């Protein structure tokens, strides 16, 4: 378990494209 | 003085000669002398090994030797059991002890040449794409970007040379996230390298003695005694481990000073049973480890010929001695003065190498640099 | 009966019988009624296991007068008293072994070997600063400090192409961590160089703290305390009038003491409870400051509550190293015999089973 | 600003005009200090079992 798993860091980029759709939502305003 | 074997005889028998024998034992003997009014002379035994009833059966050295009646006193570290004491007698103790295994101390040996690998080399690149990403898609959302990438390469690494600020709204905005990652990241990265430092040592593997590994061999641990020892009685009394007592036939020896190189030269895994003498070895050596539960609750007193006129004797000056605390006054002449590093199997590392890594990558980056400015010299 | 040997006194009334395990141990009687309780623990035990050695029959008659024995005017009194008014000629119990007792009668081999030393354990404590310049980052620390001192030079090659205390400054705090401004690069050359420095930094804190909290995991905290000869024990008054070490009034090694260290024998005499209950409550009390007695019944007293914070000197260093046994009138010669077997039961780890029987516990080991 | 600051201060920006808030938000910086104290602890502690 020494390496961390890829897939163990989902909400980190789950966060990270939230941020972004929201970016372009609101940037459409 | 001491008449013994010139070379000791183990097997060219060269003739005796006197040599310098001294010791604590020594100690007690001409204790015993003041106190006892005797003279003597001083031998080794024949063989080297203490004895037993082997098959007619007869007992090896020192035992057979004093029931034969060349010798009347038998003082030396000497077991006890029923076998002897069906036909001599032997006064009290004089040093209670038991039984323990030493093996060949480890070395801390840290690991650290994980300088980078803890979480993974492929996040440690797709981190880079992500920072890239977001930069570029954070200068879209403005509309300052030839250097924005120092903002969000700086907020990963908290450098702090900040030569503007988003002037858009949305990435104003944006930018939290980001830091909330970086954050989180580095938290990460301390966890698990704290959880990754928990991997104990297990250095005595065997429990005691129910150990199946000891308790069944195992040729990936090897392991023995000296042949015709006390403990070979015992393990033969206790016909349980009688399989691993029968392995251990495959490696067994006749000196002590043997096993002791053996486990010193790391290929012999464990010596055994001279508690007594396992202590010495250790706070002398400190490079081996006792360990297990006592075995065999005995001691060492001093045995003598069947019913001679001195038993009731000796055993008088024995706790006559054990009174006045002279025992314990031997005990510190001879004894504490040997001591070593003993706290524990202590966790810690100063690795110069699992960093050197890291500062050769400094030095990689200080020619990288030194190419990449002259190349912008060259483009402006 | 007076420890984890004897203990025993209980009788049962529901059906005027007792347990398999114990055995009678009818007192006299104060007619001697010779209805005692039945007794049980570790030397009857011992005993149970003998008979299946050689054939014979109890007589578990129980003492009526003092503890132990005593030379008054010379006469022995107590369980040697008993013994040697040829009232009964083997007594077992927890009865210690030195010359003194040898003087008439005579031992067998003993088998659970004793000895002299104290419990005062209530303190504690933590580990000394001592580990901050922990075998973490000492040399390959001071070998960051001057490969950090050196870039300077490579600083300066740059900016050629108003700094020097500058950037020391600058990259000195940075790697502990960012607290002050000043004006780093002007043009990208060492906006990217130092850069990467900054890297190292954070993996530097990222190892140190790591292991700091690691290295505070193990607590052994040694107690410290005055053994048996520091002059805390040896003179107290003379080394600090606030002493308070007792011990048993009429036990064993009360002839060592009257016989060796009549010093601290007098400076003591003030202190002599009674007992061995009082003696665990004075001690959780404070009354008492510390006290000195035989091994076992310490040993014991380990696996008790209290003992937690009451557990031994530190060692087994005791004084005068002892033990004891079955003991007769210098005549049966069935020590001989009786011999072999208790060491018969030594041969066969017998010791290990009773000791699980009896002799383990918690708050201890 | 004390937003980047609670996490960690990275993007520069002239805070105070005038002693008064150079005290206020002062202390709420100690708490933020804290905050990191207590998170990452309990985080590995709780990558332990
Ligand atoms: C430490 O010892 C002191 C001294 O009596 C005591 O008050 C305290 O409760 C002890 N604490 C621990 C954790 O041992």
């Amino acid at each position: 378990s020494s390496q961390l798993d890829i897939d163990n860091m989902a909400g980190v980029f789950y966060m990270l494209g939230a941020a972004m759709a929201l970016s372009l939502i609101t940037f459409i305003s | 003085i001491c008449t013994g074997p010139n070379d000791t005889s183990p097997g060219s028998p060269r003739h005796t000669v006197p040599q310098c024998c001294y010791g604590f034992c020594i100690d007690l003997l001409i204790k015993l002398a003041r106190t006892m009014q005797f003279t003597y002379e001083v031998h080794l035994v024949a063989d080297g090994k203490f004895g037993t009833q082997e098959r007619k059966k007869e007992w090896n050295g020192m035992m057979g030797e004093l029931l034969s009646g060349q010798a009347d006193m038998i003082v030396a570290p000497l077991t006890i059991n029923n076998e002897r004491a069906q036909y001599i007698e032997f006064s009290k103790p004089f040093k209670y002890q038991g039984l323990t295994i030493l093996v060949k101390k480890e070395i801390p040996r840290s690991t650290l040449d994980s300088f980078m690998q803890p979480f993974q080399s492929t996040l440690w690149l797709l981190v880079g794409l992500s920072v890239h990403v977001v930069a570029v898609m954070l200068y879209l959302l403005d509309r300052t970007l030839s250097s924005a990438m120092w903002f969000s390469w700086g907020v990963l690494l908290n450098s702090g040379i900040g030569e503007g600020a988003p002037r858009s709204f949305s990435a104003r905005i944006l930018g939290m996230v980001w830091a909330g990652f970086a954050m989180i990241i580095v938290a990460s990265y301390t966890a698990n390298l704290a959880a990754f430092l928990v991997l104990d040592r297990p250095e005595e593997r065997i429990t005691g003695i129910n150990d199946p590994r000891l308790r069944n061999p195992s040729d990936k641990f090897i392991y023995a005694t000296v042949k015709q020892s006390s403990v070979d009685i015992y393990f033969r009394r206790q016909v349980e481990l009688s399989t691993m007592y029968r392995h251990m036939e495959k490696h067994n020896y006749e000196s002590a000073a043997e096993a002791i190189q053996a486990v010193r030269d790391n290929k012999l895994h464990a010596f055994i049973w001279d508690s007594a003498v396992l202590e010495f070895e250790a706070s002398q050596k400190c490079d081996l480890v006792t360990t297990g539960e006592l075995f065999f609750r005995s001691g060492f007193g001093i045995g003598m010929r069947k019913d001679s006129p001195w038993k009731q004797q000796v055993s008088l000056s024995i706790l006559k001695s054990h009174e006045n605390g002279f025992m314990e006054d031997l005990d510190k002449t001879w004894v504490r003065y040997q001591e070593c590093d003993s706290r524990s199997n202590a966790p810690a590392t100063l690795t110069c190498e699992n960093m050197a890594g890291v500062f050769m990558l400094v030095a990689g980056g200080i020619v990288a640099g030194i190419f990449l400015i002259f190349i912008e010299i060259a483009y402006k | 009966e007076e420890a984890p040997f004897v203990i025993v006194e209980s009788v049962d009334p529901l059906s005027g019988t007792c347990m398999r395990n114990t055995v009678p141990c009818q007192k006299r009687i104060i007619e001697p009624g010779y209805i005692k309780k039945c007794c049980k623990g570790f030397c009857i035990d011992i005993l149970k296991k003998i008979s299946k050695s050689v054939k014979f029959t109890y007589d578990l008659y129980l003492v009526t007068n003092g503890k132990h024995g005593k030379k008054i005017n010379g006469t022995w009194n107590g369980m040697i008293g008993e013994v040697v008014m040829k009232r009964a000629y083997m007594a077992v119990g927890s009865l210690t072994i030195n010359e003194e007792r040898s003087e008439v009668v005579d031992f067998s081999v003993p088998f659970i070997e004793t000895g002299i030393s104290v419990m005062v354990s209530r303190s504690n404590g933590t580990v000394s600063p001592s580990a901050f310049l922990e075998p973490f980052s000492a040399c390959v620390w001071v070998m960051m400090f001057v490969m950090l001192l050196i870039v300077s030079a490579v600083a300066v090659f740059v900016f050629e192409y108003f700094t020097i205390g500058k950037a020391i400054w600058l990259l000195w705090g940075l790697v502990f961590n960012n607290s002050v401004p000043v004006q780093n690069p002007k043009g990208t050359t060492s906006k990217i160089m130092v850069s990467v420095w900054a890297f190292f930094a954070v993996i530097f804190l990222a190892s140190y703290t790591a292991n700091l909290a690691a290295f505070m995991i193990q607590e052994e905290y040694v107690d410290q305390v005055s053994g048996l000869s520091d002059k805390k024990f040896q003179r107290p008054n003379d080394f600090s009038p606030p002493f308070r070490f007792g011990t048993v009034p009429n036990g064993s090694t009360e002839r060592n003491i009257r016989n060796n260290y009549a010093e601290m024998h007098a400076y003591m005499g003030k202190f002599n409870q009674r007992g061995v209950d009082d003696a665990l409550l004075s001690l959780k009390t404070g009354k008492l400051d510390a006290f000195i007695y035989d091994a076992a019944v310490l040993n014991y007293m380990a696996g008790r509550d209290e003992g937690c914070k009451l557990v031994t000197i530190g060692s087994g260093k005791v004084f005068a190293s002892t033990g004891y046994g079955i003991a007769i009138q210098k005549d049966s010669g069935w020590k001989r015999q009786v011999d072999l077997a208790i060491l018969q039961l030594f041969g066969d780890g017998e010791m290990e089973e009773l000791e699980a029987l009896w002799l383990t516990g918690i708050c201890h080991n």
